[PDB]
Formats: C-alpha cells, structure tokens, sequence
C-alpha cells in the first residue's frame, strides 16, 4: 500500500468528503472547507517507456471518504496496494520438456 | 497458403546459423535446418543448450 | 533415472523363508513388503521375483500397463536369452536404446543394465554409441533418450 | 452387462451423468475423451463485435461513466446469450440506457429468438448525466478466436471483442467403485458438467458423442503400403 | 483509394483506425529533384498512358513489427500562435497508437523470488493438468529451477 | 474436500492409486484412510493431479498453489528482427538500420 | 536430414575435401538445372508436398546422394580446368 | 477438413496408421482410448493350465529334458493358438514325444478347431533317453490375467498359467505438428501396433474403434432426475 502511495500515481482525497460525480475521466468531491474539487484522471497516458499510465475509478457516488482515502487507482494497483502481475494457479512438476 | 508452400520450398535442406553471444569456442555457432513454427520466437533444441 | 531406479523396502528385513510358496503367503498377510530383500530357501530374492516371472518384455510392460506394477520393482523376466532379475523400468531402458541404435544385441553390449542411468553413464552411452554406431546412429539415440526422458519425467509426477 | 445409464440434471447449467457398470478401464477411456472435446468443441455463442455511439476504439472513455470501454468489453465477453432459431446464425442486440442507475445485461432491448442467460451481469454504472448507446454484433462460433483475428467491418467505429463461444464452462469425471455387477473391479462413470445455460449439459454431452463417433469414423478405408 | 481510406482530409490518419505495419500515418510528399526520367522509365510510363509526377511519396509509414489503433494526433505549424519550431522545419505531425498485448510466446515471466521464465508452451484448457474436481492449472513450472 | 463429500463422490480409484504409491516410498503414514492420506498430501503443499491429455493421474503427488507471477518489460530492440537487405552506412558501407 | 554422412567422411582423406566435392558438384548441378545428373528417376530425391511429390531443389542435397553411388570421380589435377566448363555445357 | 488415413503393414504382426491432418487436441483424443482398449479389450487366446507328467510342483526340475518346468510355462506363455470357431470357449492341447527331439510348438497333436501360428517355436529340448507327455489348457479371454487369481483344478497335477490373452503386444502412438498452409500447428496421429498374428493389427484397431462406438452408444436412454 505504502508503494503506491508515496509513488503518486495513484489518487487520494485531500480531506474529508462527500463523492458526488464519478466517471472514467474526473472524480468530484465536495470537501468539509465547502470547495468542491474535481480531479481529472490521466487516461492512457504514455510513459518514457511506452506502458499505459492510466488511473481508474474506485469509489461511488454519495461514497463519504476520509483525508487519504483512495480515491483512484494507478497502473499496477489494485484498491490502493502494489499489483505487480497475476495471481495463478501454478503446478510445480517438468512438462514434456516444454 | 500459396507463397508459405513456396517458402517452405525455399526452405527445403537449407540451414540457418545460430548463434548464442558471447560466442566462447566453435560451438557458440552451429547450424540447424528451419522449421516454420507459429510465434515471435526461434525454437532451439534442448540438447544444444550445453554449448551455446 | 527415474525409471531405472529400483525400489527396496524395508518390511520384510531379510526375513527368511524355506520355499516360496511360504515368502508369497507371508506377502498376502501383508507382513513382507514387495521388494523387501529375503532369503528363500539359501538364495537371496524378494517376493517380486517369485510373483512375477515374465516370459518376454512385452509381458512384463503389459503388466505395468494393467496396474498389477510399477517400473521400478524388481521382477524376474526371461530377456535375450537369459533369465534376469532386474525391473521393468530397467527393461524398456534398454528397448528405448535398442530400437532407436536399430541393434538390440550391440545396445545390450554397451548398456549398464545393473545400475540406475544417470548424468555419467547416459554421457558414457552417448561416447560408446558415437564410437560403435557412428554420428547419425548417435543423434537418433539423443532424441530417443530425450522424447523418453521428457515424457517419463513428467508422468512420474 | 448392459450398463445402465442415468442423468441428475439442475436446471440449465448442471448436469451429472453416471454410467453403471463399466469394464475397468473404461471410466477414464470414455470420460477424458468426452472432456477434451467438452471443453474445446462444443458449438456456441458469444459477443465479437461492440459499438457505442461516440466511442471510436477501445481506449476510450464514456462522459458519465465509471467503466472504461476496455472494461466494458471485458464485462461484456462475460455476456451469454442463447439462440432459439437454430436458422440464425449472427444478430445484434441493443442498448440504450440514462441517468443514475447500474446498466446490467437485462437491460438490453429485448428481441424474439434470442435469450439473456445472465440478466444480472454487471455492464456499467452510468452516474447522472451519463448515456450509454451500444449495439453488439453476436455470432455463433466454437472455441475461443481473439478480436485480433476475424476482421469483418460492420460499422467504422465498430470494436471486434474476443469471442470465448464455447458455452461449456468446466468438465470433471469420477471413477468409483461399484458393487453393481459380478465381479468385484467394475468401473462406476460419473460426467460433471458445468455450462452457461445456453447449451444445457445433456445437449454437451450428446454433441460431445456425436463428435466422437464422428471423428471414430475416420478410421475407415485406409491407403495400404508394407515394407 | 484503398491505402488512404483512413486518411483524413489533411493527409494525417485518423482517431481509431488500425494501422499494420507499412500503413501510412502522416502523408508528405517531397519533390524528386529534378532529374530526367531513365530512358526505360520514360518507356514504361509511355506503355501505361502515366505522365510523371514531379513529387515523390514520403509519408511517414508504421515500421515492421509495429501497429494497433490510433488514439491520439497533434499537429504544430509554423507561422501559427505559441508554438516556435526547428529553423528550416515547416512543421511537425505526431501520432500516438497504441496496441493490447496479451501474453505469448516469447514473454518473459517472474516471480518476487528470482524465478525467470520464458514463456515456451502456450497449451489448450483440455491438455493442462488439472484436479479431481476438473479445476485446471494455469503455469506449470519445472522444480528444476529450485 | 467435505464440499466434495457433500456433493456425493468418494475418492476416486485414480486417486487412491497415486495414495498407493506415496506410501511406498513413504510420504504417506501406513494404515490411514483415503481421506486422511489424501489430508497427509494436502497438508505437504500436495494434491492429485489428473493429466487432461489422458485422464490417468500423475504417478506422484504434485504440489500446486497459487504463485505470483509478473509479465517482463520488452525492449524495442528485444523484439524479432530480420533483415536481407537494408540501407548501408555512407563511409563504411556495413547494414544500416 | 543428411543420411550416409559417416559414409561420406570416409570417401575422402579430409572432411574438408568432401566439402569442396559436395559443393563444387551441386554448383554444376544448378548451373545445368539438374540435367547432368547421374541419378536415376527412382533415387532422385523427392519433397512430400501436396499437389504431387516434387524434385527436391536443394543441390546440397543431390550431390551428397550422388557422391554415395560412387558414380562420380574427385581429385585434384583430375582434367584441364578450362576444358573442363567448355565441354560440360 | 477430411483427413487422408494411411496405413503401413509388414505382414500380420506389425500396422503403422497415421491421421493426417486433424485438429488441436484431437489425435490425443483418439490415440488414448484406443490404446487403451487394444491392451484391454481385443479378446483372444491363451494358456491357462499345464498337465506335466512326472512332475508335481511348478518349482521343480523335469529329467530327460534340459528346460525346468519354469522355462516350459515360459515358452506356452508365448504360444498362439486360433479357434475357429466363435463357440469354443475352451480346449485342451495335447504333446506327446520322445527321445533326442528339439521340439516345437508344431509337434502339438493336430486338433481341429484350433491352428497354431507359432509352428516352430521352442518348448523344450529333450536329450539321449527322456520322456515328455504333456497337455495344456486353451482358453479365450481378454487382457492379461495372472495365475494367482485363477486356480483352475481339471486335472490332479496340473500347474496354473500366467493367462496373455490379449492378441496385442504392444501400441505405441505420438501426435506431431503439420502444418497447413498459414498454420504450422496441426495434429498429425502416429498408431503403432503388435500383434501376434491371430489378429492382423488393422483388424485389431477397428474392432477397438468398434468397441468404442459401442460404448457410446450408452449415453442414449437417461433415466432424468433433478435434486
């Protein structure tokens, strides 16, 4: 979780809030000092390495979240921890000499 | 279908080098006749992998 | 080497039997095990090769192919014109190197049929074949013990 | 013997199918092979193209919506739709849809001969503000074709999906003992078969046999030779 | 007409189009250089009714190996507001495309520990080795490399 | 397995053929039932593994899970090349790209 | 892939001679198009393919099974070099 | 497609057949269970019980003949008979000889419903001033059956028989990529087969197709519940 977090590619709200609109390309929150602040999500953005950095909604509308909750996840993040990969189901035994 | 039968006529007791860097003795180098294979990757024979 | 290994167990410890007809009934009481070493009558020998006595390999591998078997007992077959103690892991060893050499008979010569087939042997096989047989004779016995050690790997699990 | 067949369906989706008694040998002689063409051959459907009014390709973002068009084809290879008219081999399926509410696949305009098996699946949530106008091509095919293969163009801004069209979703097979017979080694067959609705288990199994014994037939009038 | 039907108007390719290796991107066209046309050329034009162009085809084309669909297009002209570009460099177009890979042979796997792998064997559901209750494996990974 | 039972099959006659072996070299203790051998396998990381390719079971038992596994960065140059005749540099005349 | 091949290393006193005799006679082979063989139509070798069994066209391939049937002569000085090309077209 | 079968003989104990070409998984699909049914299923012939004149025990020794009465079971056990007739269940062989004589299977005294194919295969060696009688019983069956789980008791002194029914020595098959035009990964099904000659290989493999269908044909008439 801490990976991501100080990474800053995910998106986390800076205060107390109400979500009230999310879609694929903003999240708006209405925050306790009464601002209401929409955040734009990079969307299959190109990196130096040509992998997709691209952020993804991951709360509901009317969602009351806190001062660093998640409120976007990044590339290689699943609910706000590190997702290097997959999780398979793996056989441990030689195969045909494949 | 028409011009892959025509590359594998081509192809037909040819041999293509392989070679393994870094090439350490002769056997970094060694030839073997192509079979067209489906994929991005050349298949090389288990028994070889010693010397390269 | 899997497969020309042999299997010793320990339940019989050199128990020791007058006939075999008494070692196979100590076997069905459950109080001998399979390949346990005993001695019958003064020889040395296991219930296995009182069990299973095979007239040819074809035999013995039909067996190991109904489940009355495993490769890696130890079981009397009648192979070449002798009768041998060995398994039949041991036996379709040397069918593998006999039919991919073409010569049963100069694969018999040149094959350690006593001792499970491992990194030096398999590599002092490969010299004697490339010495007796020559190159191609050679590279069609590689892929022979390849195909089957491949394949034989992945069965045992 | 005769052996004696018997087959405790649940609905669409379940099916078990014993088979009493067997030779020993035969419950894996028969129940793998059954399972290999189980899984791989069994005829289906699924969705292979997709297109939404002002999305141009695939990474693309709908205003108003949660989902990208990425998860949305994801959401919708899960999509299985079965046939009544075994004539029709491809239609299209609308769907339209506003407002504040989680678009699932019942929500498609309904239409004659074809079915929703999975009403409940989940396709995108539109928050206020949000429209969601899609139509997607659905063929019937066997096996599993990535979109990167049929290139077909319906539409300029069509998208091809990946068609997984098999509707055949797991296969297991249980050899056991069975005191049903005369002697005491006999084999006891149990087929498990999980499908997606649109092919009930008992319809697999018999286009399972069919495939079998039709592919058995190949061994017929062979071109002799001898050395 | 075929290789520009996804040209747009400008000559730049469009939003959404799938580009395969050798498909134009960005038209341009440079002059030749003024030259006379080889006796044989001037021959096979004359056979074919084809007068020749004073221009030559040097569009930007997609490298071998290379493709999937055009998500994004930017264009900077000189002589227009905010942007200033290379001295003799009239202006400069930029495609973005952008390709879904889903895994092959060829792709190199690993896990936290150091296991390196190749991926050699890409196998049908029915061939994998699975449980008693019909759940197959995904990856099988030889205990050799332990 | 109590799903298992609770479904209505035993062990199967393939598993108890593998649980024959594991005995015999000693994975699983002599005596036990095939549940409890099967118990003795699971609790070793190991389980029966049929082969799809044959329907017989893997001689041996066979420890699966779940792994994580991670899909490798390619470098442009890493990709499949292939020439037969390309550009030539200007002062040496060797392949160019 | 190349049968016989003990048997080829044991025409020639070095392997590399058999190399130049292989090669130089399937130069000869492609320059007459396979008509000065010395084949007959039976050990001609042959290419499984579909539309009918093809002449296989690897040269290599033909002058490694001729030099098996012993019908060909190598060796240095053998013949005059230029009346060697001038009478064989 | 429709694939080419091809079939490659050596008299009535050898059968190459190759299935050429097919698709993915398919020749793992037949190959399996047929080579399962042919060291299973092909009924045929074999030696079940010996009578040996002046000898009581199967670990025993026999005088006037070189062989022990080890090697003798040994040498039935690689003996052929064929009935003639399907009606015969069973038979029983006679041998009678003396003197100095390498004796043979074809000195068998001729019995009608049966041929032997193996005319000159060695039984025993009988020296200067020995004395050999012996008869042997001929059932049919299938697979392979030990004598330990038959103790068949017609005679007073005879010695049970590892019973090879099976006519099949040995199958081997292995499926290898061909390709197809585009396509390089295609089923190619390699069948080897040993008989010993009773039944000539290709009549052992479509019998073992024949006893496949057969068992397909069960998965007509299910007796349908649903829990």
């Amino acid at each position: 979780e801490r990976v991501v977090r100080d990474s800053l590619a995910a998106l986390y709200a800076e205060e107390d809030g109400e979500v009230v609109k999310v879609d694929g390309t903003r999240i708006a929150v209405r925050y306790e000092d009464g601002r209401l602040v929409e955040h734009p999500l990079r969307r299959y953005a190109r990196s130096n390495q040509g992998t997709a950095f691209d952020q993804r909604p991951r709360v509901r509308v009317g969602q009351r979240v806190k001062k660093g909750d998640l409120l976007a996840d990044g590339p290689a993040s699943e609910e706000g921890f590190l997702a290097l990969g997959q999780n398979v189901l793996v056989a441990i035994m030689p195969f045909d000499g494949y | 279908d028409e011009v892959w039968d025509a590359l594998e006529e081509v192809i037909h007791g040819k041999v293509v080098l392989l070679n393994r860097a870094p090439t350490l003795h002769r056997l970094g180098i060694q030839a073997f006749q192509p079979v067209l294979v489906e994929g991005q990757s050349i298949q090389l024979h288990p028994l070889v992998c010693e010397a390269f | 080497y899997y497969i020309t290994q042999v299997r010793k167990e320990k339940k019989g410890a050199g128990m020791a039997f007058a006939t075999p007809e008494e070692a196979l009934a100590a076997y069905e009481r459950g109080e001998v095990a399979l390949n346990a070493p005993i001695v019958v009558a003064g020889r040395e020998t296991s219930v296995g090769r009182l069990k299973f006595v095979f007239a040819n390999p074809d035999e013995a591998l039909l067996a190991v192919a109904h489940g009355l078997l495993d490769l890696q007992d130890v079981v009397t077959v009648r192979y070449l014109g002798r009768r041998l103690e060995t398994s039949p892991g041991r036996i379709l060893f040397a069918r593998i190197v006999g039919e991919a050499v073409g010569d049963e008979k100069v694969a018999q010569e040149l094959i350690q049929m006593d001792v499970p087939q491992e990194k030096n042997s398999l590599k002092d096989l490969v010299y004697q074949a490339f010495l007796r047989l020559g190159m191609e004779k050679t590279a069609r016995l590689l892929d022979a013990l390849k195909y089957y050690g491949f394949t034989l790997s992945t069965t045992s699990g | 013997k005769a052996p004696v067949f018997t087959a405790r369906t649940q609905g669409r989706h379940y099916g078990e199918f014993v088979l009493e008694p067997l030779e020993r040998g035969f419950g894996v002689t028969l129940g793998n092979p059954l399972r290999r063409i189980l899984l791989s051959s069994i005829p289906g459907t699924a969705v292979t193209s997709v297109y939404i009014e002002d999305v141009l390709h695939e990474f693309s973002t709908i205003p108003g919506v949660k989902e990208d068009v990425v998860e949305i084809i994801l959401n919708l290879k899960e999509l299985v739709v079965r046939f009544l008219d075994p004539k029709m081999a491809s239609t299209t399926l609308i769907l339209r849809a506003e407002g504040p509410k989680e678009v699932r696949a019942g929500d498609f305009t309904p239409s004659a001969d074809v079915e929703i098996m999975n009403p409940d699946l989940h396709i995108a949530t539109l928050e206020e503000g949000g429209k969601l106008y899609m139509e997607v091509r659905v063929d019937r095919g066997v096996g599993y074709v990535p979109a990167e293969r049929h290139g077909i163009k319906d539409r300029i801004n069509a998208i091809p999906v990946d068609a997984i069209f098999s509707p055949v979703r797991r296969v297991a097979f249980q050899v056991e003992d069975t005191r049903l017979g005369q002697r005491t080694d006999l084999d006891k067959l149990t087929l498990r078969i999980w499908t997606d609705g649109s092919v009930t288990p008992l319809e697999a199994l018999n286009q399972a046999v069919a495939i079998l014994k039709e592919h058995l037939n190949y061994f017929a009038n062979p071109e002799a030779s001898l050395l | 007409e075929a290789a520009l039907r996804d040209l747009d108007e400008e000559g730049i390719v469009r939003i959404g189009a799938e580009v395969k290796p050798g498909d134009i991107l960005v038209g341009r066209t440079s002059f030749k250089g003024e030259q006379e046309p080889s006796p044989e050329e001037r021959l096979l034009r004359s056979i074919f009714g084809e007068k020749a162009r004073d221009v030559k085809d040097t569009s930007l084309r997609v490298p071998p190996g290379e493709g999937g669909i055009v998500v994004g297009r930017l264009r900077l002209r000189r002589g227009d507001p905010g942007v200033e570009l290379k001295p003799g460099v009239r202006e400069v177009v930029r495609v973005f495309v952008a390709q879904k890979r889903k895994l092959q042979v060829g792709d190199k796997l690993a896990n936290r520990h150091g296991n390196k792998g190749v991926v050699a064997k890409i196998l049908p559901v029915e061939d994998m080795p699975h449980l008693p209750d019909g759940t197959p494996v995904d990856v099988i990974l030889n205990p050799l490399g332990v | 397995f109590g799903k298992r039972q609770g479904e209505g099959f035993g062990v199967d006659k393939r598993e108890k053929e593998v649980l024959a072996r594991a005995e015999k070299l000693g994975l699983v203790s002599p005596g036990k039932s095939p549940e409890e051998q099967l118990k003795e396998l699971f609790d070793l990381g190991k389980v029966v593994l049929y082969d799809g390719r044959t329907g017989e079971p893997f001689e041996g038992p066979i420890v699966v899970g779940q792994m994580f596994i991670m899909k490798l960065y390619h470098m442009v140059e890493d990709k499949m090349h292939a020439r037969s005749t390309g550009p030539y540099s200007l002062i040496t005349q060797q392949p160019l790209g | 892939a190349e049968p016989g091949i003990d048997k080829l290393f044991g025409m020639v006193d070095s392997k590399y001679r058999l190399t130049v005799v292989v090669a130089k006679r399937a130069q000869q082979l492609l320059r007459h198009r396979f008509k000065n063989t010395v084949l007959e139509p039976e050990e001609r070798p042959k290419m499984r393919t579909l539309e009918g069994l093809y002449d296989d066209p690897n040269a290599v391939t033909w002058a490694m099974k001729e030099l098996l049937t012993g019908r060909l002569f190598f060796g240095e000085n053998l013949v005059p070099e230029d009346r060697l090309q001038k009478e064989m077209e």
